[PDB]
């Protein structure tokens, strides 16, 4: 069982019994088992809200459709005023209907179908497959923000842009430089402070 | 057992059990044995990347390069300094938790999980002794290395070279007192 | 007492004398013999073992390119890839006087180096290659793969990461995986890098990793590909009067069917190449999808097989239990996998030389010998090995009692009718080869070369002319201008295949005659005759009439003793150690045809070859005796030059042989009398005797002689042979 | 050549020979051809999501390869 | 860059071949006469 | 790393004993040699490295403070016990401060009162005052037996 680093130690409440568990708490704010499974519900959909948004971003960029930051900005064949109106209203009765399915069965579901599945490769390896990835594209949005809110563009062009110079164009040697640069090597003794004092 | 002054005794917390043990500690570091444990690889380390600079210093200035010593820090390269950092400090701290970790299961050094790294054997605690010692060596040989070149500013080769050719004279004494001539 | 080594034996570990050292060296990769193995540790050690190869094998790789790189002349050499020799490597020889270093000191460079011969500046400079950087960049990279398939072998070893048994025979999934992904993403991602890079930088523009991303491949943009007008790919193509590297004459098409060979490089397009890439692609990935693993659709192996028994009874049970003899039984793979890749790699000699893939590589003419050699010998050593572990399968791994009626079996059943029949054919193949020989010699000898017997080979000449030749003028399918063959293909291949084809300044299936036919009888009988020795001794593993008991001994063993008349070399070993002269000698034979007849037709007179392949002594005199003149030359009383090297490797090769030859010729019972002499000897002397033996001296057994004997052989043989090659090849041109 | 109407019809037609068809016999071999994933689906002939991947990749496959033969123009 | 010097054939030929093979020699020769306990 | 040496010193093997709070002898030695004094002996050489020289107008930061000279005479007068080189050609009545005009080439100090110009204290007299306490304070650091 791997741990977040090469000899962590699981702080007594993330023993294994959940999926992709590598005893990462150090904030310790998942002490309360009541807690932990709302939090693991709230990872697993923000994880499928980053995964497709970020499809949907990469999707943008390589069509040539506008960035992903000024996509709202554009005038298309509606109201603001009625998309906001409709956007909440069909949310309220599906994040109602969402909510009632984690109270009797406690994972996710879509409208009256609690495990919804209709082709049905629903499976223990499948779950965690989703929150690998559903975790791998919450750091691929952050990112997606953070390279356009310092290089704007966009992010298949800051990759494009990377491979250019990648020894001289990267987040070190950008606007935020010194900061991520300290902020990796706190990073880097953060293990050694853990395994120090035990 | 010799002692580093003549006619005292070695302290009761130091015994000839280590390898370069002298008995000298005036300010009574290594009173407790973890200490002195931990005190003993740090020592060893320090000696380890004390040798390799020294012998890296040697061999620059040996090969002739451009900059000196203290200036190779500033030179041109590709992948600048502010890059160079988080991947030096990345894979270090890897190298230097995994040597840690295989510090606390084996009281020995290694290198990511051999512990201990001694490949085609030739280990021995004569070869011990020798290893604390010639790292006591650089170590003391680097801090004189920067000294040199803070109040000489003369690299360790051209330094020693400028000593021979006038003994009486080009030593701390002339470059402390003709401090504006050499700036 | 016992020693340390072996570790896996520890009855060869109690051994005192020599042989416990040869015999360890010897039987460290027989995983199955050692102490104490089962299935799934034996699986293990295998699976450690392919990952240590992989990572020699990439080292190697890396080690080429970081030497072409730094010694090399391959930025000078893509400028004038005619007239600029390769560089493989500098030499750093302390041995070396004066004229050693101004005779090697050649090709451009500032001290001793050795011209390659490997062809990988061609393949390099056809793939992409341009400068050094790159080079040095496929080093590091191959390099740190080869580090990582290193520690990949050492990780799956330790517990928690060591395979089980029932994972390595997964055949089903291992199969599909192979077939879609090892073959058919790796097929897709090659044409990728051709489309890519390869056709961008043999256009005049370079492409690498910082700029690869920003320039399209095509004008279009993949929107053909989406829209399905793939055709428009084709569109433009690179014209008569391209340049190799630079834009003159440049096309836009990134997938075509031209066919033919490039008019200047003289080698395949490298459109053509990337498209037949991209179909075998498809046809992999798609074949990847054919057997059931974990979701319910596709097939099983074990069903295919048991249901494929005829009705008549003609093939007995069919291929029932075939599944688990395969399966279960390491040898049976592994002897299948060598018989492909012997074929494989005979196949690529001929398609290589014939049909030339890398720029400039049909003008490098010692490139082309000594791929063509290497090939072929490498092809008939993995021959051997995969009749050798057929044998191997029979004695350790086979059943009879599971194999009850099958075609298996029914092998066994019937093996003294083929043994029977390979042994006429042989017979008949040698007679008839031997005799038109000795007759044309006679006839050349008696002064009347009319009288000789010359057969016109109808049926490969025939067969060019159905690919499209009109020199014969049988004139149909793709020769005869008014057939369906001919004109479906005018439109998309055969233009340029037809003028490459019909053009005789190519090796693109050449004229042959009466020569040609009789080389070919004398292919057929090394063949033939190879076959003969290594299916008999596959068959007769298992027992005969002299040793009914044979399964009982081993693979290899000595003998059954001189009782029943003598039992010399009855082991199936013993049959793979014949049969190794005759894989020699038919490589051999197929090698100096290869090499006399091309050397003919770059000296511009084919007709020499022609007249003088009829009789053995235009062999001997024509081809040995005319074309080592100057490589016995390299080094004599009147000085030396750069061909001397080729001169020391002709001798050393020739000693090597020799040396084998007494392995082979005197046998161990003298040399351990004579051994026994010496230690008596040594014992008995003053100021000596002090200094003991700490393992006793004894004779080299007799399968041990048997091996020593055949590696000289084998070494003298293709040490002579490649050296005599290169030169001759060399000075001529 | 409309790319749509054929990729679509193509899928479409052979989607319709695999459940309407082809669906018994493939069963049927399915059965005698003898850790796993069983994929229960709510159609009524056991049409699950691996067979629809099948049939709606050979269906693609069809309709590219027509796309592309019509698009040579021969 | 990943040049060597020009100096690295004169000191990595005598390393491969009289040292590396020495050493190599001497500790698979030790290694073989080791008794088992 | 003040906030970082906070939450080390609370976990195990790091936590000091309670003999170690209560040595006042060592703790008292430590505070006026090296807290007070070392501290007062950097602060004066910071003012003669660099307040001095930036006053005078001559820009001196760590990219030249190894190759500038606080005096012309190069740390000779100290060790030859000249001290008095150190007090010679001070700041004149006319020194505009932070510019060459008026400025002088001493760096240690005792004019007293203040500079005609900024109504403040002489930095050449606050460098002596500072070196002077460091001293005293060094001195007064070595007045307990610890060891």
């Amino acid at each position: 069982r791997p741990m977040w680093y090469p000899g962590a130690t699981a702080p007594a409440h993330l023993d294994g019994s959940m999926l992709g568990d590598y005893g990462f708490d150090p904030l310790r704010l998942g002490v309360n088992k009541d807690n932990l499974k709302w939090f693991r519900e709230a990872e697993l959909t923000n994880g499928r809200w980053a995964m497709a948004a970020v499809v949907g971003i990469l999707f943008t960029d390589a069509v040539g459709l506008p960035k992903f930051w000024t996509a709202g900005a554009e005038k298309y064949a509606l109201d603001n005023q009625t998309l906001a109106l409709i956007e909440v209203a069909v949310f309220a009765v599906l994040e109602g209907k969402r909510y009632e399915i984690y109270k009797k069965t406690g994972e996710t579901g879509f409208l009256s179908f609690a495990p919804f599945d209709p082709m049905g490769m629903k499976s223990e390896e499948m779950k965690l497959k989703e929150l690998k990835n559903g975790r791998l594209a919450m750091l691929a949005f952050l990112g997606f923000c953070s390279q356009a809110a310092v290089y704007g563009k966009g992010p298949i062009e800051t990759l494009q842009l990377h491979l250019a110079d990648p020894g001289h164009n990267n987040i070190y040697t950008s606007s935020v430089g010194p900061e991520t640069a300290v902020t990796v090597a706190v990073l880097c003794v953060l293990p050694m402070i853990i395994e120090a004092t035990k | 057992r010799p002692t580093w002054l003549p006619g005292l005794n070695p302290p009761a917390h130091l015994k000839g059990a280590l390898a370069g043990d002298n008995g000298f500690d005036p300010l009574g570091l290594g009173q407790d044995e973890g200490r002195l444990k931990w005190y003993a690889e740090a020592e060893k380390t320090n000696g380890r990347w004390a040798m390799m600079a020294v012998a890296g210093i040697l061999g620059q200035e040996l090969l002739g390069v451009t900059p000196a010593w203290w200036e190779a820090g500033a030179k041109e390269y590709d992948i600048p300094a502010q890059a160079l950092t988080p991947i030096e400090f990345i894979v270090m701290g890897f190298l230097e938790i995994k040597r840690y970790q295989g510090f606390k299961q084996t009281g020995t050094s290694g290198f990511i999980n051999s512990f201990p790294f001694d490949p085609a054997g030739m280990n021995s605690p004569s070869m011990a002794t020798k290893e604390v010692k010639n790292g006591r060596l650089a170590m003391v040989a680097f801090i004189g290395f920067c000294v040199q070149a803070l109040a000489t500013r003369t690299q360790p080769i051209e330094g020693l070279t400028a000593h021979l050719a006038d003994p009486f004279g080009k030593n701390i004494t002339y470059y402390l007192t003709h401090l504006p001539e050499t700036l | 007492a016992t020693k340390l080594f072996p570790k896996f034996s520890q009855g060869l570990a109690q051994d005192p004398t020599t042989r416990r050292i040869w015999y360890g060296l010897a039987m460290a990769h027989d995983f199955e013999s050692h102490d104490g193995m089962t299935e799934e540790n034996l699986y293990q050690k295998i699976f450690a073992s392919h990952f240590g190869q992989l990572s020699i094998i990439f080292l190697w790789t890396s080690g080429n390119l970081f030497h072409v790189a730094w010694q090399g002349n391959f930025e000078q050499w893509v400028t004038d890839p005619v007239h600029i020799r390769p560089i493989a490597h500098a030499i750093w020889d302390p041995h070396f006087g004066q004229p050693a270093v101004e005779a090697f000191t050649r090709g451009g460079a500032s001290g001793p180096v050795n011209i390659s011969t490997s062809g990988v500046y061609q393949w390099w400079y056809t793939i992409g290659m341009r400068t050094n950087q790159d080079l040095y960049v496929g080093s590091v990279f191959l390099a740190l793969v080869s580090a990582i398939f290193l520690f990949a072998g050492w990780l799956h070893l330790q517990p928690n990461f060591q395979p089980s048994l029932s994972w390595f025979k997964d055949a089903e999934s291992r199969l599909n995986h192979h077939l879609s992904g090892l073959f058919g993403v790796s097929s897709l991602a090659w044409t990728g890098h051709l489309v890519h890079v390869a056709i961008p930088e043999s256009r005049g523009q370079h492409v690498g990793w910082d700029n690869f991303l920003s320039v399209l491949p095509h004008p279009q943009g993949l929107t053909p590909f989406f829209t399905g007008n793939w055709a428009a790919y084709a569109q433009s193509p690179d014209t008569a009067s391209h340049v190799f590297g630079t834009a003159q004459g440049s096309g836009q098409a990134i997938l075509t069917f031209l066919g033919g060979f490039h008019p200047q490089t003289q080698s395949l397009w490298l459109t053509d190449m990337a498209h037949h890439h991209l179909a075998i692609a498809v046809i992999f990935i798609v074949a990847g999808h054919m057997y059931r693993t974990n979701f319910g659709i596709g097939h099983r192996m074990q069903a295919i097989l048991e249901a494929h028994t005829p009705p008549s009874g003609s093939l007995g049970a069919g291929h029932k239990g075939l599944f688990d003899t395969v399966n279960n039984s390491l040898h049976f793979q592994l002897g299948l996998a060598l018989a492909s890749v012997g074929t494989i790699t005979s196949l690529v000699a001929q398609h290589m030389y014939s049909l030339p893939p890398y720029a400039f590589q049909a003008i490098d003419f010692t490139t082309q010998a000594a791929l063509y050699t290497h090939h072929q010998y490498i092809a008939g050593f993995i021959m051997c090995g995969a009749f050798a572990h057929g044998a191997i399968f029979f004695i350790r791994d086979y059943d009879p009692e599971q194999n009850k009626g099958n075609v298996l079996a029914r092998m066994l059943d019937h093996k003294e009718a083929l043994i029977s029949h390979l042994s006429w054919v042989s017979l008949f193949l040698g007679f008839h080869t031997l005799g038109l020989y000795v007759h044309n010699d006679v006839m050349q000898a008696f002064g009347t070369p009319e009288k000789q017997i010359l057969i016109e080979p109808v049926f490969a000449q025939w067969i060019q002319a159905a690919h499209g030749k009109a020199l014969y003028g049988f004139d149909f399918l793709l020769s005869s201008k008014t057939s369906a063959a001919f004109a479906n293909g005018q439109s998309l291949w055969l233009p340029g295949w037809l003028d490459a084809i019909n053009n005789n300044q190519n090796s693109l299936f050449l004229t042959i005659g009466p020569g040609d036919f009789l080389v070919h009888h004398a292919i057929a009988l090394g063949l033939h005759t190879t076959t003969l020795i290594l299916v008999k001794g596959a068959l007769d593993a298992r027992g005969s009439k002299l040793m009914p008991d044979k399964k009982d001994f081993g693979y290899s063993f000595p003998c059954d003793g001189p009782g029943r008349g003598g039992t010399c070399d009855i082991s199936a070993y013993d049959a793979f150690y014949l049969a190794v002269f005759w894989m020699l000698n038919t490589i051999g034979w197929v090698t100096f045809y290869w090499h006399w007849k091309h050397l003919t037709l770059w000296q511009g007179n084919v007709a020499q070859f022609d007249e003088s392949s009829t009789y053995l002594m235009g062999w001997l005199r024509d081809y040995l005796w005319l074309n080592s003149s100057q490589l016995i030359n390299g080094y004599n009383p009147f000085g030396m030059n750069s061909l001397s090297v080729w001169a020391w490797t002709f001798l050393f090769g020739h000693l090597i042989y020799a040396t084998g030859f007494m392995f082979l010729i005197s046998w161990r019972g003298y040399w351990q009398e004579l051994i026994e002499t010496l230690v008596w000897a040594h014992e008995k002397t003053p100021l000596a005797n002090l200094v003991y033996w700490k393992d006793k001296p004894v004779a080299l057994s007799i399968v041990q002689a048997r091996l020593v004997g055949l590696a000289h052989f084998s070494v003298g043989y293709i040490f002579t042979y490649a050296a005599f090659l290169i030169a001759s090849t060399s000075g001529r041109f | 050549l409309d790319p749509q109407i054929v990729i679509s019809g193509s899928t479409a037609a052979f989607l319709a020979i695999g459940r309407f068809v082809f669906l018994g016999y493939q069963r049927r071999e399915a059965n005698f051809d003898s850790n796993s994933t069983i994929f229960a689906t709510n159609d009524p002939a056991g049409f699950n999501i691996i067979d629809v991947a099948g049939w709606g990749a050979l269906g693609h496959a069809v309709g590219f390869a027509v796309l592309a033969i019509n698009s040579l123009q021969g | 860059p990943f040049v060597p010097p020009s100096w690295a054939p004169s000191v990595f030929v005598p390393l491969t071949g009289l040292v590396l093979p020495a050493i190599a020699m001497a500790t698979l020769f030790v290694y073989i006469e080791k008794e088992a306990p």
